[PDB]
């Protein structure tokens, strides 16, 4: 027999009951982000996952990375959530900080040219998501070796 | 010292693990370093050739 | 190398030429009773393998389309010659036309009014201009280096 | 605590990039070592890093995850009588103590671990069914040859766990990588149903306890304080080692009495030192100092006994304990 | 990069295939893709060239520095160099094989290398090796340890005089024939 298990159950007041002979019911709650289902065996190191995700309505969109601190020269990555395969991004000051859409629409990455916040976000064409972007110097401090020198 | 002879070209010293609580040289001027077991100390010494 | 070894009984030791996030200089890889120890002269560092008390695994599944037939794309109708002012349609599919688009691209677009517009869904039309001459249709993907001639 | 993640899917194209970021529940510190289930179709950069950058490379689905680890300290029990002997290969180091794993370090990290696949072995369950488990070795001595790591008297465990000591088992590992040290000692491998073979010999000599080991020339030499042996390494095969006996009262004496010198090597067969090329062994100790070494390192701990190749100056001196010393120590004072 | 000069040429330009790195996709559909390869030192034996200390990047371009790789390329051509350095090549579904074999040595580095009658002569300031290439086969060059002390200084401390080698092993000169060394001070 096997074990139904998933993180973060907090997604509906019984988010999967016991199995009665072998599998189990799920449910949802009102509120989206990525979790996780683990149908782990009864002891033996089996631990299987499977990936969902609440979309939030029917095309609604919600990104992974919400606040990023980048680098100068650095890049990262973004990911979306959709039922629409039209994906068009959208961010308020553009020229501070470039994006690049990948083929799939769904993954865009980003390009630091220099410091200063950004909030790029996309835009479904129903609802809209926001990623807010800290761009932060390549130092913090410094520091010598001397201070009292004496020549 | 400001010129010590050298057996490399790229001047490789071989050191010592010593019980002594530190590392020692092996081949280097004549010092010989003998321990005593009375007052739990180490000596230094001229290097003694026979 | 440093004032804390000289508190230090060595069991053995190994001088390392070089090392990742070490620079261009050797340094000494020393073990002791119960842990392990490396100097560069600068500092000392306890690298003793240390042991994992708690240990947690996250999930997370990643699909990578085919890329098989996104390759170069044959074509059919690899030359037509038409008449002087004439706007046969064309016809041609890429490789299985699978999982991308393609932009239709045409050297010295002089040759028409609208010589290629915009491909509705995958192709476009094509038209003339009362002109003679050699030139090239380059069929472009969106980004990828390929880059087909007609 | 637990842990989570807001990425469970992606859809990628072979060239395209993304990146994911590791958080766990509390905002402590702790180490992350990202996995992968098939390898391949995706490169990695400072995986010990939250936020790693994966690339396509090739068709295929995947399972990407993340080891969280709370590293604590720990403290050997590597005893003077039972040092560490620090063998070296790709640039990495051993430790290679008693009652201890080897604990390699890598070229590209800056701490100590356990060596990858110690331990695995391949079991085949009913119809022919691969899976691997890793179970309990414990291993006295650690060389490097021929791109290969060895073993000697291994301490193989098993399922019902009660220790069979092998002391002339011998196992040796896969070639080496970029930068990187073997990957793996299972013996039963290529049974899941064509080069990188692992294995053993399991020699039969008397008195074990196959004490050391060094190459010379492409040729092992083992050594087991009696009846040595020679190593002809094959290009690949089934047999990639044949050993071959070659003495019947050479032996080493201490497992770190031996070291080359020219083509040859300086061993110390209980009785006298010996220089053989190969075939041939000779005494250079014949009747000038053997009746004065024997008598010197046979007093007080001759398993201290041990050697240093001088070559900056061409001398090849056989460290030992001096005359008086405590029974207990194992401080070389004379040479 | 090497930046070879052709015979029939009368400028430099950078090696044919440097870098070349077969790769193959989803179903086994083989694709061709070049990485910014930096090399120390190229030499020629066999009909061949050589790299040593080989700083090989790829994709998610952090490079990782491999002292000990050893690239070998395919035999020369009428009055032209080389053309393919490529490791993976054979897998788009008979002769003409590169590879390499990332020796195990201590202190690395992998400076220099020199020829000696059909026997290669690989020196890293350590453990010292021998090249023996082979016809055609899986393996066409088999590498087999020599010496433990023995072991160039720099990059160009060696040279054939007559049938052997002038070596300088970190602390003297050496002059072996092959299986047996010397000093000549």
């Amino acid at each position: 027999n096997l074990i139904w298990e998933v993180s973060n159950s907090s997604y509906g007041s019984i988010t999967v009951d016991p199995s009665d002979s072998k599998l189990a019911t799920l449910t949802s709650f009102e509120k989206e982000g990525n979790l996780v289902v683990t149908i782990s065996t009864a002891n033996e190191s089996v631990v299987a996952q499977i990936a969902v995700n609440i979309i939030d309505g029917d095309s609604g969109i919600f990104l992974s990375q919400d606040t990023v601190t980048i680098r100068k020269g650095g890049t990262t990555t973004l990911t979306a959530v959709t039922g629409k395969t039209p994906v068009t991004w959208s961010s308020n000051n553009a020229s501070i900080v470039s994006v690049t859409p990948n083929a799939n629409s769904l993954t865009a990455v980003i390009t630091a040219n220099g410091e200063g916040n950004v909030t790029i976000t996309a835009d479904n064409g129903t609802k809209t998501a926001s990623c807010e972007i800290v761009s932060i110097p390549q130092i913090d401090s410094i520091s010598l070796s001397q201070s009292d020198v004496t020549v | 010292v400001w010129r010590k002879d050298a057996t490399n070209f790229r001047q490789r010293v071989t050191i010592v693990g010593s019980f002594l609580k530190g590392f020692y040289q092996v081949d280097v001027g004549a010092l010989d370093y003998f321990y005593d077991r009375l007052n739990d100390v180490v000596i230094e010494k001229p290097l003694e050739m026979r | 190398y440093v004032d804390e070894d000289k508190d230090l009984t060595p069991l053995s030791f190994v001088s390392m030429p070089f090392d990742y996030y070490s620079a261009g200089n050797s340094f000494l890889v020393v073990g002791t009773n119960k842990k392990l120890y490396k100097l560069t002269d600068e500092s000392l560092t306890d690298i003793s393998r240390k042991v994992a008390t708690v240990t947690k695994k996250a999930s997370a599944s990643i699909k990578i389309y085919p890329v098989v037939s996104q390759i170069v794309p044959k074509e059919s109708t690899i030359s037509m010659n038409f008449n002087q002012t004439k706007n046969l349609e064309v016809s041609l599919l890429p490789a299985d036309a699978n999982n991308t688009n393609l932009i239709w691209e045409v050297s010295n677009s002089s040759y028409g009014s609208i010589t290629v517009d915009p491909s509705d869904s995958k192709l476009a039309t094509l038209t003339s201009f009362e002109k003679e001459g050699n030139l090239v249709v380059t069929i472009s993907t969106a980004n990828e280096s390929v880059v087909a001639q007609i | 605590s637990s842990v989570t993640l807001d990425i469970v899917s992606a859809s990628l194209d072979v060239g395209e990039e993304i990146v994911i970021t590791a958080t766990a529940s509390p905002e402590g510190e702790y180490s992350y070592q990202w996995s992968v289930d098939k390898t391949g179709y995706v490169s990695t950069t400072s995986v010990t890093g939250k936020s790693i950058k994966l690339v396509a490379l090739r068709k295929g689905e995947i399972n990407v995850t993340c080891t969280v680890s709370q590293m604590t300290q720990k403290d050997y029990d590597a005893f003077d009588d039972y040092p560490w002997y620090h063998a070296v290969i790709s640039n990495c180091a051993v430790a290679t103590t008693h009652y201890e794993t080897p604990q390699v370090k890598e070229f590209e990290s800056e701490y100590f671990v356990d060596l990858p696949g110690w331990g695995e072995q391949t079991v085949v369950d009913n119809d022919g069914n691969p899976s691997v488990k890793k179970f309990n070795w414990k291993c006295e001595r650690v060389r490097s040859f021929n791109n290969r790591l060895f073993a000697l008297n291994m301490r193989e465990a098993n399922a019902s766990g009660v220790t069979t000591n092998y002391p002339l088992r011998l196992r040796w590992s896969n070639f080496a990588n970029e930068n990187k040290a073997p990957t793996l000692w299972d013996d039963f491998a290529y049974d899941r149903v064509e080069n990188g073979y692992a294995g053993y010999i399991d020699l039969a000599d008397s008195n074990g306890s196959l004490i050391d080991i060094l190459p010379l020339k492409d040729y092992l030499f083992v050594y087991t304080e009696f009846e040595t042996y020679i190593g002809s390494p094959t290009n690949n095969t089934y047999q990639p080692l044949m050993f071959k006996k070659l003495f019947n009262d050479s032996g080493i004496l201490a497992p770190e009495c031996v070291v080359e010198v020219e083509g040859s090597h300086f061993v110390v067969t209980q009785n006298d030192v010996i220089l053989h090329n190969g075939a041939t062994k000779k005494s250079i100790a014949s009747n000038r100092v053997k009746n004065m070494l024997i008598n010197e390192v046979c007093l007080v701990n001759p398993l201290a006994t041990r050697v240093h190749l001088h070559q900056d100056k061409k001398e090849v001196w056989v460290l030992y304990v001096g005359p008086g010393e405590p029974k207990e120590s194992f401080a070389c004072t004379k040479a």
